[PDB]
């Protein structure tokens, strides 16, 4: 495998990485049940040792220096830090975080865990929205991904909440759907809003301007279907909402059903 | 092939000893 | 039925032969025009030899251009007999420049016994000490070496550029 | 001084002097036109240089400049979409900058542009004084819409960070990281350099597990390859090689593609370089070019012989660089026979002993050391990740003679053979894979993947290979028995073997519904065909002992609608039908065939 | 720009050894430099610097080394490597293997001077071959069609008529004239006996065609370095005409086995060890340097197509010369001793012959829509007819079916009407296709399995 | 095979190869008529057109018969002659006449020490005239109740086969051009009369 | 277990010292610490190929197929490092593993190895393609030291007779199967069909075994007699009357 100069340099490097992870996930030392599982590495990085004093200490066996143990311990902290890094505006409660950590530490192999798959799917669905410009598809993905991150911040990744799992299937299917298929994008998104248990999925999840853009962009898609201006005016009155709720869709659809009887 | 090499080597040694004798002339 | 079908090719064979024969005549004419360009160049160059002030400036160049090719410890210069007073001055001007430019001592001496033929247009030859190596700066050597090399620019100037040569790469 | 001088020249061999302290296999620049060569002997202050290019007109006393490196690759942003020769000369920049249809002697364009500015983001929790080790990601370049080009610390480099750049746009010549170890500094730009013949190191080298999908039913079902696997294909004219290359390029679960031409005919190379830029795939509901994830190494049979031999070492070193970022890379070598002929020419020019069929003594050691670089890995350095390189390598036996030393060594090493076959291609049977010669050894490794994700597939594959063997065993017998006098069980075997051969193994990649056949569609079809086989067998075996027994004619007469619905299964289309819809339809055929057979039982 | 400085002359000959003259005290020797020798009797000879080391240069003299001495013989080093003068005025001219005229015309005025070794075409610039080169021979144009920018050898053997076929292709080749102007032929012939060299020069003047043709002749008793130079003068002329003067060029290279013979002779003078089956280890690279000077390139209307002609010893295709040529070129046309013995001309066997780029040459807008179908059906019927002819003597013709008797009638009429052609008979691709339909009409249209019903509907019936 | 032969064949316009089967069967001159070649034939065909006119067809047909029989001589090793058609038996047996009574030549006997070209064209003209008439008799009686066979021709024309095989014995030292031509022309009439009598 | 690993990417010239490090360790363990050692040398064709590559650089005289002229001596310095010795309990057994190039037993590597070693076990592609395990074809295989390690007091009195008769019937069964491919089944006499039935039962019962089955010698011998029992006893012409009359009637 590795040379000794590689192997001890990878140990010094990996001790440093666990410290940078810990300072990123907890700037306050709130997660103390986690920190007490790592204090035997963190006690080195807490002082100046110029790289080179850790290298001699690693060769001397004073440091922990089994790379496979250091790799397992690093992966658990990394897969925790990814979750809190993926949940963008929202944040978890401390006992939820320390529970996700314990649920991971007991797992056989995180690279084959359902947790890892769900995190990859969340990152896949997220990084598109760091770049994507305004379109029906991209506005629906901003809405759904905000609800998805919010539900994950209440319920965690580690257990099969049906609402989270359904919202992954809907989000990823919309991402894969061709950008010209606006009729299937609107049908899928109206499908989600209608299939939600509550009257209002986005209630305080999504900023009011984006909600107003959802109400507007549904009205702007429905209005050209209405052949009578009386129905266009009855639809236009619904633009008085900023919040997006089933009531809007039900009313838009009622005016479209009047159009289907009118024509 | 093994006899066409070796004949090259014996010729090279003769040329070296010849040149190294011209260094004595 | 085959013979009655060959008739087009059978005559067009003569046309391509006749056109290529006419072109051969044109190529022989064009070669003689180039040959007379070189004949005029050779006659004009003889006047540059008769003008002894210009000719000295050529001897001052042709001698040193020989010495820089040989780079030997000892060199013999050979010239036409009547050019010797110009060549002796040219060698005396060359030795300081040669030592400065090469960082060598040198011994350059004129051949007083075996001059070049008076039939030579002008210029000089230089030999290493034992005559096993020479360099020739006679003025027909200069003219012929330049005239062969700039032949593409001569063809372009005298007869115009080829209309078909779309690219020069 | 870095300059020695030419002592003598004879053919491509240059001998140079004042070369004291130059090292074995270093590269040099020879002459005023700066021709490349490599140092092949040392003796006193002299060296012998094997020059790669034309030595015509080189002179005694010309300068020789030593480069402090052996043959090596520039690795950094600007590889995606590049065209390189076997020694990484940028053929598409050489054309653009020279305005010429030729490659100049001693052309010296750098492999990656030092002109373009790259949008760089640091690792955001690195700070001055941080401890850092080889393979550590210290930033990302936003190279294009698909590839985040992860900037990594070189192997054999380590220390304490003394400086790191802020976010912004930088040249490949700007220093973006500086670090210190033992009071000695190192300054680093975005581009590293690595020797082509040295294996790029990793933390651990891992067993291969997950399948490499092609989207082809044969290949993905009968003869699977793993990510990190090794494969050979027969590289010959009529066999239709392009289906492998295009399936990998367009549809595979690779992240990155590296294609190598080893020494192709001028016009054959031109078709690859014509076709590859025109290929597209669909990503997040948007069409993207294949060249956003692809780089080509290209060599025609008149490129320098040292480039022809270096070609696969350049291509694998480029592959190992994207593996180290935690990607999955697929490599394709256009013919490894054309590489082994360059290896024979070089050893012949060196006058080495002619061993086996004129090939050098080390031919098998070079091929084993090459294919050994394939595999899944746990990368060097701090962000915990895995990546892999998979190798597909074509091979060209003379007249189909597998006893050829290159072909024999290749099939002695690789774990999969996808036996493309002209005799099937002449029937318009596509893809042309010979299912009697073709094989995969990865089936004990893929077991726990299929067991978890698909479960029923392993029995179905087993019965399918048996039906396709029984129809070979019957192929003589039918000519003596005259078809009619055969057993009804064996008529069922022949005509379900026809169903599999005509409607499962064939896949017309030009048709919109079968460009890409996902693995749930692929197991769904085979599940129904084998279900019908078991039911037809059971209907005969329940009655054949003494009844007015079932016959394959009775089954075709009673179930011809179901037998047509089975042939109709290939037309189901993942672009327009959901996974749940395709599953529901294939389940409905399973109910319908049960109702039909229960109406006969 | 110009070299300007005067040439050195030397009497420093140290030794003479077979074809080599060795000189010493040479001032900065240049590898591959050309040098001129003057012998003690005033005879002039030429050579090339074969190797250099310190103050020594070794020259291969092109002419013999006989009559050279150490004392009186002298040598002038020209200052430069071998370059050729080149122009569009080389069409209609005859040259020797070193570029001197042998047609009683004047020497060439250069439009440029070029290094004969050239430079490799960039893989990024070369574009895939396209429309047909019409050779005028039905066994090539009908069933082995040649694309513009393809390179495709003819394989032959001792005593077969490959020089007559080469001369016929040279007399007849052009562009297809759908619905000559920008065409040229460069003909290069290596190791040619005087009777064959006179045949080419005579036949191209007698049959008028010289205005398209540049001809290089190297005779069997010319210097063997002129045989190394000959392909490189030819391809340097083809590269100027195609990639600067925008012509479509056909290059015919006559007996590459005579080129490989001289390549081995140069390698032995360098004292190199004989490689495989006797030839130099680098002979693949050396042939590929000739063959890959071919194709179409982006941004230019011209192209180079090549036909290397080869002779196989023992008629054995596994010899190094035909073997290595098959890995570099994209097809073969195969000249056959049994057709020659039965007195058929041209004796081309269509079964082992192939053009790999044929699909890019043929078809609508490039020849005719039926060409792809008719070629495949003719091949099938010839293959079946050859099998029936073999069994006729095993079973006797009274055992044969009526279907077998249609194929055995086709076989005899295919070899008389389609394969057999006059050495002075010229068929377009359309006469080639129409003779094809006159033979396919022997069969009921339902037996024409390879041809689709759309093609049969338009072309099977005789027209008014 | 060897380098001296291989080098020579690149240069020479004519090559005559030996056959060890002919030499070991004591057939002379033992030259192989299938690997040998001559590249002068187009140059000479204007001399043959000027001075003989008939010979170019005869040369052509003789080489066809000798090559056609060489393929039959492979197949009869498998099938033991029984399947062979009468036109093709005719072709075996006339090929043998050519091999034994034209291509074979005793080098020491006065009548064949030197065979002049008027004797050479005369012999072959008669053998090819026999091949045409003998083959025509077989072909013209296919599809018929009476069918001619080689055995019928051999029974009917044994004196013509004896005269044809004897044509070699004419001695150009003893007999002039006029006699040798008249004797061969009388045999051509004997052939025609025999075929007209069939 | 002690392991020395040189992998396909490791240096080639280590391969020519690797088996000498391993055998030096076996000689200490066997002849000083008195243990019984089994030494496994994995792919000697990799050793021979590295030896050819080293020798080709010195230009020493070539033998067959370009291997060094001394390759027999070199391999013999490895294979003769096995056996028992006087007055010491320990022993070294060697089982080197070879890959035959293109399955050719006449190639210098299997050839010069068979000239030195005390037999060979031969693994056959044609048995492996038929899905038999282990694929051991007995005809090209040998053991030289078998002749004195078996029989009365050693194993059982029949062992030397049964073994030779199984070789004879298997060789004859192969000759009948080769005759059948020319003349077809209708030409075979019932005596040919006995050997052709023995052939099928031998490869299924005696050869085929599966990866964890651990038969005694006595099971192997009695599975031997059962296949031999097919033949009427007067056909068993390698076996003397005194062995037949004791073991065949069971």
């Amino acid at each position: 495998g590795l040379t000794s100069e590689q192997y001890h340099s990878q140990v010094v490097g990996k001790i440093g990485y666990i410290a940078r992870c810990m300072q990123t996930i907890d700037p306050e030392n709130n997660l103390k049940k986690i920190r007490e599982d790592y204090q035997d590495v963190l006690i080195w990085a807490e002082k100046n040792y110029r790289f080179e004093e850790i290298l001699e200490a690693s060769k001397s066996g004073k440091c922990p220096n089994d790379l496979d143990a250091l790799s397992r311990r690093s992966l658990i902290l990394q897969e925790l830090l990814r979750l809190v890094s993926s949940i963008s505006p929202f944040k978890m409660k401390l006992d939820l975080i320390e529970s996700q950590y314990e649920k991971m530490k007991q797992h056989v192999n995180l690279w084959k865990s359902d947790y890892h798959v769900k995190l990859n799917q969340l990152n896949q669905l997220t990084d598109y929205l760091k770049n994507a410009a305004p379109t029906p598809k991209n506005n629906f993905l901003r809405a759904m991904t905000s609800v998805l991150q919010m539900q994950i911040a209440q319920y965690g990744i580690t257990e099969d909440n049906e609402g989270i799992n359904q919202l992954f299937k809907l989000g990823l299917h919309l991402l894969a759907m061709a950008n010209e298929k606006i009729d299937e994008q609107y049908h899928l998104f109206k499908g989600y809003v209608k299939d939600q248990p509550e009257e209002s999925p986005f209630e305080g999840i999504l900023p009011a301007e984006d909600q107003k853009i959802l109400v507007k962009t549904m009205i702007d898609y429905a209005m050209p279907k209405l052949s009578s201006k009386v129905l266009q005016d009855k639809l236009s009155a619904l633009s008085s909402s900023d919040v997006l709720t089933k009531t809007l869709l039900d009313s838009i659809d009622r005016i479209v059903k009047e159009n289907e009887k009118l024509n | 092939f093994y006899r066409l090499k070796k004949i090259q080597e014996k010729k090279k040694i003769i040329k070296e000893k010849s040149e190294k004798d011209l260094e004595r002339r | 039925e085959k013979k009655e079908k060959q008739i087009e090719q059978q005559k067009k064979i003569q046309m391509s032969n006749l056109m290529n024969q006419a072109r051969l005549k044109v190529l022989r004419a064009r070669d003689d025009l180039i040959t007379d360009l070189l004949n005029e160049a050779k006659q004009r160059l003889s006047k540059v030899v008769k003008d002894t002030t210009r000719y000295q400036v050529l001897l001052d160049g042709l001698v040193l251009q020989g010495l820089y090719q040989l780079l030997e410890p000892r060199m013999i210069v050979r010239c036409r007999k009547q050019d010797f007073p110009l060549v002796k001055a040219a060698v005396q001007k060359a030795i300081p420049m040669y030592k400065i430019a090469t960082k060598k001592d040198v011994d350059v001496q004129i051949d007083l016994e075996a001059y070049l033929p008076e039939d030579i247009a002008g210029g000089v030859e230089i030999y290493n000490g034992d005559r096993k190596i020479k360099v020739s700066n006679t003025l027909e050597s200069r003219l012929d070496l330049i005239a062969q090399q700039m032949m593409p620019e001569v063809r372009g100037a005298l007869f115009g550029a080829n209309a078909n040569r779309k690219f020069l790469d | 001084s870095t300059f020695g001088y030419v002592h003598g020249v004879s053919g491509p061999v240059v001998t140079a002097c004042d070369m004291a302290g130059a090292a074995m296999y270093e590269l040099v620049r020879v002459g005023h036109s700066e021709l490349v060569g490599e140092i092949i002997r040392l003796e006193g202050d002299m060296a012998t240089i094997q020059v790669y290019e034309e030595t015509s007109g080189v002179s005694v006393g010309d300068p020789v400049l030593r480069t402090g490196k052996p043959l090596s690759v520039e690795l950094g942003p600007g590889i995606m979409g590049a065209i390189f020769d076997g020694i990484q000369r940028p053929l598409s920049d050489i054309s653009s900058q020279t305005q010429s249809i030729y490659i100049p002697r001693g052309v010296n364009v750098s492999a990656l542009s030092r002109d373009i500015k790259w949008e760089f983001i640091p690792s955001k929790n690195l700070r001055v004084g941080s401890h850092i080790t080889g393979g550590d990601i210290y930033g990302i370049v936003n190279e294009n819409s698909l590839i985040k080009h992860k900037i990594m610390l070189p192997p054999r480099s380590r220390g304490s960070v003394t400086y790191i750049a802020p976010p912004g746009n930088y040249d490949a010549s700007d220093v973006v990281l500086e670090l210190e170890f033992e009071g000695v500094k190192e300054k680093l730009s975005m581009v590293q350099v690595w020797p082509v013949r040295q294996v790029r190191p990793v933390t651990e080298k891992l067993p291969a597990n997950h399948p490499l999908l092609t989207g082809q039913r044969v290949l993905d079902a009968l003869f699977p390859c793993v990510q990190g696997g090794t494969t050979a294909i027969p590289g010959a004219f009529g066999c239709g090689k392009t289906v492998i290359s295009q399936s990998l390029s367009k549809y595979s679960n690779s992240d990155v593609i590296i294609y190598v031409g080893c020494g192709e005919r001028g016009n054959e190379m031109s078709e690859v370089l014509r076709d590859f830029p025109e290929l597209t795939m669909e990503v997040d509901g948007k069409v993207e070019s294949i060249m956003k994830r692809t780089a080509l190494v290209a060599n025609t049979s008149n490129m320098p012989v040292a480039a022809r031999e270096a070609s696969i070492y350049t291509g694998i070193t480029l592959s190992e660089y994207f593996r180290d970022m935690g990607y999955h890379v697929s490599m394709m070598a256009d013919s490894t026979s054309r590489w082994a002929e360059a290896l024979r020419e070089i050893s012949g020019r060196l006058a080495e002993m002619p061993a086996d069929s004129g090939y050098p003594a080390y031919l098998g050691a070079r091929l084993a050391s090459f294919y050994e670089r394939a595999g899944r890995v746990k990368c060097l350095g701090n962000p915990e990740r895995e990546g892999s390189v998979s190798i597909v390598g074509a091979v060209s036996p003379p007249g189909g003679d597998f006893s050829d030393p290159v072909t024999s060594a290749t099939l002695g090493i690789v774990q999969v053979f996808w036996g493309l076959d002209k005799k099937l291609a002449q029937r318009k049977h596509f893809p042309s894979v010979n299912w009697l010669i073709s094989y995969s050894k990865y089936m004990r490794a893929l077991d726990e993947y299929y067991d978890k994700h698909f479960t029923e597939f392993v029995p179905l594959r087993t019965k399918a290979k048996e039906i396709l063997q029984e129809e070979e065993d019957l192929a003589e017998i039918v000519q003596l028995v005259g078809k009619a006098s055969l057993a009804e069980t064996d008529k069922i075997t022949l005509e379900v073997a026809k169903l599999i051969k005509d409607d499962f193994l064939q896949q017309n990649g030009y048709t919109p519904y079968d460009r890409f056949c996902p693995f749930y569609k692929t197991v769904g079809m085979l599940s129904n065909m084998i279900s019908f086989y078991d039911m037809a067998r059971r209907a005969v075996e329940t009655t054949a002992q003494s009844d007015n027994k079932i016959t394959w004619s009775i089954i075709r007469e009673h179930m011809g609608e179901i037998l047509y619905k089975l042939s109709s299964m290939k037309f189901k289309d993942p672009v327009k039908d959901g996974e749940a819809k395709i599953k529901a339809d294939y389940a409905q055929l399973l109910e319908d065939m049960q109702n039909a057979f229960r109406s006969l039982e | 720009n110009y070299l300007s400085q005067p040439r050195l002359t030397y009497k420093t000959v140290s030794g003479v050894n077979g074809p080599l003259v060795i000189l010493d005290h040479v001032k900065f020797p240049r590898y591959a430099e050309i040098v001129h020798l003057t012998l003690p009797d005033g005879t002039k000879r030429s050579g090339q610097v074969l190797e250099v080391s310190g103050s020594k240069a070794v020259v291969q003299v092109f002419e013999g080394t006989s009559g050279i001495d150490a004392k009186k013989t002298s040598c002038e080093f020209t200052g430069d490597i071998l370059r050729t003068p080149v122009s569009e005025d080389m069409l209609g001219r005859v040259f020797n293997g070193s570029g001197k005229p042998i047609d009683r015309g004047p020497v060439v005025l250069a439009e440029d001077f070029l290094d004969i070794m050239g430079q490799p075409i960039n893989p990024q610039c070369r574009i895939y071959p396209e429309e047909m080169i019409q050779t005028g021979i039905s066994a090539i144009d009908g069933m082995n069609s040649i694309a513009r920018g393809q390179k495709i050898p003819i394989f032959s053997a001792a005593g077969l008529p490959h020089n007559e076929i080469a001369a016929q292709i040279c007399r007849q080749a052009g562009l297809v004239k759908k619905s000559e102007e920008n065409f040229a032929i460069v003909f290069a012939a290596m190791g040619v006996n005087m009777e064959t060299a006179r045949f080419f020069k005579s036949d191209f003047e007698e049959n008028g065609s010289m205005d398209n043709v540049c001809l290089f002749l190297n005779l069997a008793n010319d210097p063997t370095i002129e045989r190394i130079i000959t392909p490189r003068l030819a391809l340097t002329t083809a590269e100027f005409l195609a990639y600067q003067c925008e012509k479509h060029v056909l290059v015919i290279l006559t007996d590459m086995s005579s080129y490989a013979e001289a390549l081995r002779e140069v390698s032995a003078a360098r004292e190199e060890v004989p490689g495989r089956r006797g030839f130099p280890g680098y002979m693949y690279t050396d042939l590929a340097t000739i063959y890959e000077r071919a194709g179409r390139v982006e941004g230019r209307n011209g192209s180079i197509t090549q036909i290397p002609i080869l002779t196989m010893p023992n008629d054995d295709i596994t010899h190094p010369i035909p073997d290595l040529t098959g890995y570099i070129t994209e097809g073969q046309i195969y000249v056959d001793r049994q057709l020659h013995n039965r007195q058929i001309y041209p004796p081309i066997n269509v079964l082992p012959s192939l053009s790999r780029l044929m699909k890019s040459a043929i078809g609508e807008g490039m020849t005719r829509k039926d060409h792809a179908d008719v070629s495949n059906q003719l091949y099938a019927c010839y293959a079946i007819g050859k099998d029936v002819q073999a069994m006729k003597a095993v079973v006797g013709e009274e055992a044969l079916t009526s279907d077998d008797l249609l194929y055995l009638e086709f076989l005899q009429k295919f070899e008389k009407n389609f394969i057999t052609q006059g050495p002075y008979e010229n068929r377009t691709v359309y006469e080639t296709l129409d003779i094809g339909w006159q033979l396919l009409r022997i069969f009921p249209k339902e037996m024409l399995k390879r041809i689709p019903q759309s093609t049969l509907s338009e072309f099977y019936p005789r027209d008014s």
